[PDB]
């Protein structure tokens, strides 16, 4: 589970540049670093939620 | 957006102070090798700053 | 001898520290060198400057090294003074010696 949640966080920054929406993409980045070393799944859950304001 | 600024996000391991690596090898997340190849658990190292 | 290859790779890929003495002088280069399986673009570091003692360490950041030359591996002892203290922030985990 742990690998499709690091994959999902990747792709919600990769698109919030895409979008024109570099801050929202630098803090997604910061939620990726502090996962890879957590077994915290509630960063993606605030990867997503970040998207949605920006979208 | 000012992308010309990178910094690396994926690395197996910390560095050594004042060492200097620039090697663009795509980083493995996952079990399976990447042979170079970005997708599911591969990732390019460097992320710019936008 | 003229001199050696030190880096985790000696085919490209990472940078290498290649140390050669050459008719009159050394030249020292750490780019990310293609080398041969016989040997006798990316670059951050360039210098240009019978038994014959060295030593080569790899501290965080500086590659030491010692050397001493002596008329003549007999037995006896002698000490080994500085002789360049390179800035060169790379991992080196294999070396080679060039003939
Ligand atoms: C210098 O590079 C070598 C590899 O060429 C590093 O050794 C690897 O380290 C990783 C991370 O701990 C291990 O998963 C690999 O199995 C190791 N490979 C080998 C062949 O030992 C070494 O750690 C690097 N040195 C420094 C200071 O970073
Ligand atoms: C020593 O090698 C360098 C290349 O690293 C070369 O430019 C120089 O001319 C060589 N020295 C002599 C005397 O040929
Ligand atoms: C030098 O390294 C950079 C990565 O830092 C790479 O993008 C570039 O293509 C390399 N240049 C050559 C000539 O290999």
């Amino acid at each position: 589970d742990k690998e499709w949640i690091l994959q999902k966080i990747y792709e919600i920054m990769r698109l919030l540049d895409e979008l024109g929406h570099a801050e929202a993409s630098m803090r997604v980045s910061d939620l990726i670093y502090e996962f890879m070393k957590k077994g915290d799944e509630r960063l993606l859950e605030e990867a997503e939620r970040l998207l949605e304001e920006v979208e | 957006g000012n992308y010309n600024y990178l910094y690396r996000l994926f690395r197996k391991s910390n560095l050594k102070p004042f060492e200097r690596d620039i090697s663009t090898e795509i980083y493995q997340a996952g079990s399976t090798p990447c042979n170079g190849v970005e997708g599911f658990n591969c990732y390019f190292p460097l992320q710019s700053y936008g | 001898i003229r001199g050696w290859i030190f880096g985790t790779t000696l085919d490209s890929k990472t940078q290498s520290l290649l140390i050669v003495n050459n008719a009159t002088n050394v030249v020292i280069k750490v780019c990310e060198f293609q080398f041969c399986n016989d040997p006798f673009n990316n670059c951050t570091f360039e210098y240009v400057s019978n038994l014959r003692e060295f030593v080569f360490k790899n501290i965080d950041g500086y590659f030491k090294i010692y050397s001493k030359h002596t008329p003549i591996l007999p037995q006896g002892f002698s000490a080994l003074e500085p002789l360049v203290d390179l800035p060169i922030g790379i991992n080196i985990t294999r070396f080679q010696t060039l003939l």
